[PDB]
């Protein structure tokens, strides 16, 4: 829900002035979109172990998770290993018993995706769609009708 | 390197058992060396400023970058970073019938960022022409704005 | 000649290859929607289907996800070309395919689509390649940063010489619908500011409430609103909050509507606000020259505005590097040629066969349009080792 | 939600629509204009690439049999076969460089057994160099394969 | 003396002018093969 | 607690950088033992209590 | 090495200082290293010469 300015100094800034005392580091960059999303890249020296540095960068965070909104805490924070590029991109479609571009993204994310990211050293998986959710669309005219709010 | 972690997240199974005052405060797990090396003093000569004004600029421009720079264990600020400091008069509190609980509630309400959604939302009605982000209550900026809290 | 056929021979890192797989990215202007960008993603999908059956095996379009970042303004198709056997000529190979793809999308469209082969590489070292980054070191804001970057994009464009191609990363800069909630109006009628903030927040943007179980697996429950009650500015007043006195109160009572100009992507660098600058060294000049004729342009800018590189060697490529490598390759070669020889003459014979073989290596490379990249640099080292040979035999036997 | 005055029950369906759908409608993909999702896996900053993608089809292989009607897998954007070409055309190149060396050894020395010592020499040297890179940490890279050719 | 010193590389051109050495394990094995064996085979059998 | 010792309430933005907001009391109303009684809490019956 | 690039970060800070802000250097260990080389490598040379 958050706009660009909101994430800029409620999540992004808080983590950045709590991103120190870390062995090896050339620089740090970040994005803060209007979609209510943030993503920091901490780049390290050449031949630095990505194993030890994947930690380090975090729990040197965390001294900061309590200073964030409760909306972001319960949402997906993440500290993973990056490689600006994909390799395999396994498409998943239907031919016979036809189902929608929404029905398929659920089955992909509720059977195969959980096992893929776990499998042989995957940095991070990006779902091309979304996993199902009990979606509720509140009508505001039938809310005033019985005197009620969200 | 490994022992800096280890000692922590074997902690943490304990952060929830602490007061909420300490959680939001600065917990830390760093590498120690009972002794300093560089102690860069910072003063003023011409455009004179106080021992308080200087400690803010030191902690809001140079300190954040120093601790990050080439393997610093931990930085100790010699002063303090600025803060919207409020000195509650208890005589002008009984005068209007009030406590410090009502002051703290007024700042956790008016001084707060809110995540309002966006026009032309995430699942829109097919055929919408625009999609902009909504701004709501923004975080306060200056000493004047805190003075006009109701 | 050996010099002239080398100084003029241009520099590079690693040749961009046909990978049987390329991709093209989509982008729309000021706050377009999911319907608008999908129209462009269909037009793109057909150039590869209808006008490219022989070369393209498949397409994998994706609506609202660019590599610039994210949002329903962007897009990306993932092409997977038919195998190398079925694609014979130069026309049917990625260089030529992305050539007339960029031509077609720049001709009969009205947004911004490109196309590009895959840097085997990683994402860096284009050579004659650049990535400045404007930093806000002082306490000025995003508003004053926008103008400073506009001034550095303008000076670059008003004396290039020996040109330059410089454009921002993607701050575009679009409108945002602000809502001022006057708080003295609110608590007068009896509404809590808690209730109001989770009415506007949970309706328009969504609110992650609580988890449930669907078919064995735990998933999420979300709450929002039917799409039609949250499309335009007039639907704000349709939502009624309840006050302490058990009566309804519209949003228009305590709310005021007005447009603004904010950014849909705020970037930062080393804990301070920043804006990425993606340029490219000119067709004449090359990197070390372009970067340094961009540094004096950043120093001609307003107060509280510095700079820093990202991340743009930090130590790479033909040297800098190379010379020092070759340097020692020369300081050793002489020894070895003395550890089995003795004199002050034998090693010099071998140590000027070096340019004999090298001029031919430069000739063929300079001839058919290639370049001093990695593979030419190592074909060189072998050539000195094969001259060393041959020659040493002429010395060994004759001495 | 409520029970209004006259015994009437207000339910969640009476105020809102309730369907099972995605948690995020921000992105939706097509595969040749067909409704689809998919797994765009990205690498792990030191992982063994082709080995990782080998067992991406290991996990995926056990998923296939328990698919609903119509669910079929497709393979766009994939890097595996580029590796298979840089071996079956380098190890091919290899063989052609011997075969041609063989005939140059025949044209200069007509002895059939003399055009044989150098034919047995370089195949042996090639192999020993595989064993040295194994001991020093390196892999069968695009680079090191071209290093056997030069 | 031309190969391994050029494998004193630096940066993202790290494993680039590095994986020489790949060459040289091969060169010192061609010396080995031609110091062992080839001497033998040549004598062992030729004309 | 919030008067004599301070209370970290909530974050604000000063000149671009996020910092803290604290709440306490002017120094003179919290120096000696007699200033404890100067603070009046409010009860449910809308009247002050020292 | 750590203290070398303490002046690297600090060097880029200097130019954007308000009026009067100047850096000073008390308690610092760097020059003790510079003495144990230019009087050991000096010692070295005197031990040859003699």
């Amino acid at each position: 829900g958050a706009d660009a300015k909101t994430v800029q100094d409620t999540v992004t800034q808080v983590i950045e002035q709590n991103m120190n005392g870390i062995d090896n580091l050339m620089y740090m960059s970040s994005n803060s979109d209007s979609t209510g999303t943030v993503q920091i890249t901490l780049t390290f020296e050449s031949g630095t172990d990505a194993d030890i540095a994947q930690v380090q960068v975090q729990a040197k965070l965390q001294l900061a998770m309590p200073l964030l909104p409760q909306e972001v805490q319960q949402q997906g924070v993440s500290v993973e290993k990056s490689s600006s590029s994909f390799l395999m991109v396994v498409g998943v479609i239907n031919t016979d018993g036809t189902m929608t571009q929404e029905d398929i993204s659920d089955y992909v994310a509720a059977n195969m995706k959980d096992a893929i990211s776990r499998t042989s050293g995957v940095g991070d998986v990006q779902l091309f769609g979304s996993q199902y959710a009990m979606r509720i669309w509140m009508n505001p005219n039938e809310l005033n009708k019985f005197q009620l709010t969200p | 390197d490994i022992a800096q972690v280890q000692v922590q997240a074997k902690l943490q199974l304990a952060m929830p058992l602490l007061p909420q005052e300490v959680q939001q405060q600065g917990v830390s797990v760093e590498k120690s060396s009972s002794s300093f090396l560089m102690v860069v003093g910072v003063i003023n000569t011409d455009g004179t400023m106080t021992q308080e004004d200087i400690s803010d600029y030191v902690a809001a421009n140079m300190k954040d970058a120093i601790s990050r720079t080439s393997g610093v264990g931990d930085v100790q600020l010699f002063g303090s970073q600025y803060a919207m400091r409020i000195w509650m008069n208890p005589n002008e509190l009984n005068k209007f019938q009030l406590t410090p609980v009502d002051v703290i509630t007024a700042i956790k309400a008016q001084n707060a960022q809110v995540a309002a959604g966006q026009l032309g939302g995430t699942p829109p009605v097919k055929g919408q022409q625009l999609n902009a982000s909504i701004i709501a209550q923004t975080r306060l900026t200056s000493t004047e704005e805190f003075g006009k809290i109701l | 000649g050996m010099a002239y056929l080398f100084v003029r021979l241009p520099s590079s890192f690693l040749p961009d290859e046909d990978q049987g797989v390329f991709m093209t990215m989509v982008q729309l202007p000021a706050g377009a929607t999911q319907e608008r960008t999908q129209k462009v993603l269909n037009e793109v999908t057909h150039y590869y289907l209808t006008k490219e059956k022989n070369n393209v095996e498949s397409v994998f379009a994706v609506n609202g996800f660019g590599f610039a970042g994210r949002g329903q303004n962007t897009g990306i198709a993932f092409v997977s070309l038919k195998d190398w056997a079925d694609r014979p000529g130069e026309e049917n190979k990625v260089e030529a395919i992305t050539m007339r793809a960029t031509r077609a999308f720049s001709q009969i469209k009205d947004a911004m689509v490109f196309a590009f082969n895959l840097p085997a590489i990683v994402e860096l070292g284009t050579a004659t390649g650049f990535d400045f980054e404007l930093i806000d070191q002082a306490g000025l804001g995003h508003e004053k940063l926008t103008q400073a970057r506009n001034q550095l994009l303008a000076e670059a464009a008003k004396h290039p010489d020996m040109l330059t191609s410089v454009r921002p990363n993607g701050l575009e800069d679009t409108p945002q619908f602000k809502i001022d909630i006057d708080q003295e109006k609110a608590q007068a009628l009896g509404v809590s500011i808690n209730d109001i903030n989770t009415t506007l927040g949970a309706a328009w943007g969504g609110s992650y409430v609580n988890d449930f179980i669907d078919r064995g697996r735990v998933k999420k429950v979300y709450v929002m609103s039917e799409a039609k009650y949250r499309m335009l500015p007039d639907d704000i007043g349709d939502w009624y909050v309840r006050a302490a006195d058990g009566q309804m109160v519209p949003f228009s009572a305590f709310s005021s509507s007005r447009w603004e100009y904010g950014s849909p992507r705020l970037e930062r660098y080393n804990g301070l606000p920043s804006m990425e600058i993606l340029g490219q060294a000119a067709p004449g000049k090359s990197t070390g020259e372009a970067m340094e004729l961009m540094e004096q342009l950043a120093s001609k800018l307003p107060t509280g505005v510095g700079y820093d590189w990202t991340g743009s060697y930090q130590e790479r490529l033909s040297g800098n590097q190379a010379p020092s490598l070759y340097a020692i390759s020369l300081i050793v070669v002489f020894l070895c040629l003395a550890a089995l020889y003795e004199s002050w003459s034998i090693p010099f014979s071998v140590m000027l066969v070096v340019p004999l073989g090298v001029i031919g290596a430069l000739l063929a490379a300079t001839f058919r349009g290639l370049t001093n990249d990695v593979y030419f640099q190592v074909g060189l080292l072998t050539t000195i080792g094969l001259s060393a040979k041959n020659a040493i035999l002429i010395v060994e036997f004759a001495k | 939600l409520k029970v209004n005055q006259d015994g009437s029950r207000v339910l969640l369906r009476d105020v809102a629509k309730i369907e099972l759908g995605g948690e995020n409608y921000d992105i939706i993909a097509e595969f040749n204009g067909q409704p689809a999702s998919g797994l765009g896996i990205k690498l792990a900053t030191g992982a063994n690439a082709l080995d990782t993608a080998a067992a991406i089809r290991a996990e995926l292989a056990k998923m296939e049999p328990f698919f609903p009607s119509g669910l079929k897998i497709v393979y766009p954007y994939d890097t595996t076969p580029f590796v298979k070409i840089s071996i079956h055309e380098v190890v091919k190149t290899l063989v052609e460089a011997i075969i041609l060396v063989f005939l140059v050894m025949y044209l200069f020395l007509q002895n059939f057994r003399a055009t044989l010592i150098p034919t047995i020499a370089v195949p042996v040297v090639l192999l020993g160099t595989f064993a040295v890179l194994a001991a020093f940490g390196f892999s069968i890279n695009t680079l090191t394969m071209f290093g056997m050719v030069l | 003396a031309v190969f391994v010193p050029m494998a004193f590389f630096g940066g993202s051109t790290g494993a680039i002018y590095r994986q020489s050495i790949t060459i040289v394990s091969a060169m010192a094995l061609s010396v080995l093969v031609a110091l062992i064996l080839t001497p033998a085979l040549c004598a062992t059998m030729l004309k």
